[PDB]
RNA sequence: GGUUUCAAGCCGAUGGAAGUUUGAGGCAAUAACAGGUCUGUGAUGCCCUUAGACGUUCUGGGCCGCACGCGCGCUACACUGACGGAGCCAGCGAGUCUAACCUUGGCCGAGAGGUCUUGGUAAUCUUGUGAAACUCCGUCGUGCUGGGGAUAGAGCAUUGUAAUUAUUGCUCUUCAACGAGGAAUUCCUAGUAAGCGCAAGUCAUCAGCUUGCGUUGAUUACGUCCCUGCCCUUUGUACACACCGC
RNA sequence: GGAAGGGCACCACCAGGAGUGGAGCCUGCGGCUUAAUUUGACGGGGAAACUCACCAGGUCCAGACACAAUAAGG
């Protein structure tokens, strides 16, 4: 549940209704605007979702736009997020809504002292 | 071997006179031609290992702090010591403390001393020798203290010890025995004939072995503050040690003494 | 770049005889950033020398 | 950003005149801020 | 004259690769020449940026437009030596048809003498094209 | 009036706005700077002459990462104090055009903020910048407390295309070390220190960054070369390079 | 010449005042780590883009003139 809402009811929501259920950061992000190129990226994303076999994982789509709000349109896709060097493929969950894509890809090696 | 031997020779070409001219470093080395001596002195000067003092009609060569420690490293190549150099933990007043390692791979501690022309070097040498002999006296009496490896003329190389100061130590379980320890150890100091006036929180270092066997020790580093009991002001020095222990154990460990602490007149029937 | 990295102990000599030592490979194409003696022009050769141990070879009689 | 002689080092970025402190003391005798006290 | 040299470069590519020989003559003579002389004239070291150099390079694709628009009133307005080196490297790098190079040399030999004009004539003599005999007689 | 060959001068006191050269800084001539370039000119010397990116881009991560060391600052360890009210005291600045600067006022919102305008290109409006510290009265009652505010959670707004490793602002909650601090270290003689905030540059948003401004306003010297050094000199001198053991 | 004598200074001492080093945190350097933690000894070096000088990649655009071929049905 994102606001106490069932999952499949969330899935078929538009972007703007998810802004109607969003926190202040997501609302003010979408209220200023969005670039035209992620629309074609979402068309490629849904085409690769249409290239998915039944009862399995979809085609992983590689992504650079780390600042994009995970809208419930993209729940279930296997996405390889680019950390600055490499792509990391994670299945988008309903637990991942409202987040940037940058929150799910570590961009550096850990520092080991002791 | 050979270049280090000739650098040892011009090290031995320092304990002859004052600020050494060019032909003495030519001839004390006793090398073949102008090549080896002049290109070696230029390699010294470009690495700031030597300097030129041109006092009228008189060239001379001024050794700074740089071009000494190699020889000490050579002196420590002789005595099985350090191979790799450099990790800064603590820049003190009369020494600079580094974390180093041997050929064997164990990390050690390199205290270089910087206390020119002869006197900076020589007083660093006297400081290193004096601290090495004081460390020898403490380990010969049996004081728990870091074990010295060597004193490479003015750079003291010793062991590393896994400890952390008492300011970040909340408490232990055996607090009254720790108070009896930090009373009886100053009693042992007065029985040595000395009083370490800076017996503060940052001095006392505790190694921590286990939590069941309780077989641990202590490390006390108060070297330019130890004062013999015969001096003018040792009474309240001893009392400052005792009372800093007591005020720390009242403030931090919340422990008050049930036995009365030792005075100087108590410890006058000691050593 | 590993050519520059793993070979650091071997000293740099310039073809003009100027010594030096590497810092690292500035480029990933092995273009490297080095500290030298002096103000070189772009005309000299930064160089290293590596040595293979050679061994003598047999002999046989020769009857004309 | 230095828009005069590509001299970003020490811009005086105040008021958009944008001269470096080297060339600001070159052109110091053209504006009028001079030595009084 | 308030554009960037990237904008002048792209607009010169657009307005030489599309406009005709007289039209890009007017473009280069009005817009490129005055912005050119104001970039070099109003500067204290009297040099030029790299993208105006690329603009003058791309302006030579129609050679009638280049020589009738750029070079011919510039030397009559005062040509200095950075303009000489930059537009001579322009005049050297792009392959020009021989007739308008010949008309350019016939122009530049007639001018009041200047070492910039000497650099331009030196670049036009680095071509060794099939010159008409009038261009040879002007030499 | 002392002191001084009773000279150029110094010191104590009186009158004086000002009596230590009333105090600070810029200015030359002579004797050192390869000190830092000019995108300079010269059939200059010289590795290539270009598949190199040196030029361009376009994305996403950095420049912030953490056993630790060297250092400066902010905030505290409270009752000469924190909270709740009231009084409401300055000055230096700074402000918009062929743009969105400084904003007064009025309504909405707990606030952040938002709306609607208006004034000022400026000793005019912001502005009397009703700043902070301060003054008074109540709550607290010495209890890591009602001192502290680090850390963390939740949302809400603002600038920015993009706020994620939170730009920042607002609300509630979570309330850590820290009971005047070692070896050692810095600066300083009157509106100076110290405490305080404000303004201007960094400013698309914020300072704990730098500079000027004003409010309140100590203690204690006005002595010294004893430490720290810095010089200035005087000259005992080079053993003018000697012997050796080694 | 390692003689002694003066300045004359709170980057020196005495009379002190505020302090730092003690706690937490901001910020600069070193070290470690990395793919890069760009680079100097405040660099007007305040800071997601730029500034960026560093990485993971993806790319344009090179190279003049001469000269042998190739031609407007290409």
């Amino acid at each position: 549940s994102y606001r106490g809402v069932d999952l499949e009811k969330l899935l078929e929501m538009s972007t703007e209704d998810f802004v109607k259920l969003a926190p202040a950061r997501v609302r003010r992000r979408f209220a200023r605007g969005m670039t035209s190129k992620p629309a074609g990226f979402m068309k490629k994303l849904r085409a690769a979702k249409l290239a998915a076999p039944e009862n399995e994982k979809p085609a992983p789509v590689r992504t650079h736009m780390r600042n994009m709000i995970i809208v419930p349109e993209m729940i279930g896709s296997v996405v390889g997020i680019y950390n600055g060097k490499a792509f990391n493929q994670v299945e988008i969950r309903p637990e991942m809504l409202g987040h940037y894509l940058g929150e799910f890809s570590i961009t550096y090696t850990p520092v080991r002292h002791g | 071997t050979d270049d280090f031997r000739v650098l040892q020779a011009v090290e031995q070409g320092s304990r002859s006179h004052e600020v050494v001219p060019t032909p003495l470093i030519h001839q004390i080395s006793g090398m073949r031609s102008q090549s080896g001596t002049n290109r070696a002195i230029s390699d010294l000067a470009k690495l700031s290992l030597i300097s030129k003092m041109r006092n009228v009609k008189y060239d001379g060569y001024r050794l700074t702090y740089n071009g000494i420690d190699y020889l000490a490293l050579k002196t420590m190549l002789n005595r099985d010591t350090v191979y790799s150099v450099g990790n800064t933990i603590g820049v003190g007043k009369e020494s600079d403390i580094y974390k180093v390692s041997d050929k064997n791979g164990n990390p050690r501690v390199m205290k270089i001393h910087r206390l020119q022309g002869a006197n900076w070097m020589h007083l660093s040498r006297l400081a290193a020798n004096k601290e090495y002999q004081f460390m020898s006296m403490l380990y010969s009496k049996g004081f728990k203290v870091p074990e010295p490896f060597d004193n490479s003329r003015h750079i003291v190389v010793m062991e590393l010890i896994e400890g952390y100061p008492m300011r970040r130590l909340r408490k232990h379980k055996n607090i009254p025995k720790l108070y009896s320890d930090l009373m009886c150890f100053i009693v042992d100091l007065a029985n040595s004939g000395l009083i370490h006036c800076d017996f503060n929180e940052f001095n006392i270092m505790i190694k921590d072995k286990l939590e069941d066997e309780n077989d641990c020790g202590f490390v006390v580093i108060d070297f330019p503050q130890c004062i013999s009991i015969q001096h003018q002001d040792a009474d309240y020095y001893f009392q400052r040690d005792v009372d800093c222990i007591r005020r720390f154990f009242k403030k931090k460990l919340k422990y008050e003494p049930k036995p009365d602490s030792s005075m100087l007149d108590t410890e006058g029937f000691g050593d | 770049p590993e050519d520059v990295e793993w070979f650091k102990s071997i000293p740099l000599f310039t073809k003009s005889g100027r010594s030096g030592f590497i810092k690292e490979s500035l480029g990933t194409h092995g273009y490297f950033k080095a500290t030298f003696d002096g103000k070189l022009s772009a005309q000299d050769v930064v160089a290293m020398s590596l040595y293979k141990r050679m061994w003598p070879m047999p002999s046989l009689p020769w009857n004309g | 950003q230095c828009r005069v002689c590509s001299s970003h080092t020490g811009l005086i970025r105040k008021y958009g005149l944008n001269i470096c402190r080297q060339c600001f003391r070159e052109k110091a005798n053209d504006i009028g801020f001079n030595k009084f006290r | 004259e308030e554009w960037s040299p990237h904008v002048v470069y792209e607009a010169t590519k657009l307005f030489v690769s599309n406009l005709t020989a007289k039209e890009s003559q007017k473009f280069i003579n009005l817009i490129l020449l005055e912005r050119f002389r104001d970039n070099i004239e109003t500067s204290e070291d009297h040099s030029l940026n790299y993208h105006i150099y690329r603009a003058v390079k791309k302006s030579l694709y129609k050679p009638s437009a280049f020589f009738k628009g750029f070079l011919f009133p510039l030397v009559e307005t005062g040509c200095n030596v950075r303009e000489a080196t930059i537009a001579g490297s322009v005049l050297a790098k792009v392959s020009v048809p021989a007739l308008h190079s010949s008309a350019a040399l016939s122009y530049l030999l007639r001018l009041p003498f200047s070492p910039p004009t000497t650099v331009f004539i030196k670049i036009l003599l680095d071509k060794k094209y099939a010159l008409p005999y009038q261009t040879v007689d002007d030499c």
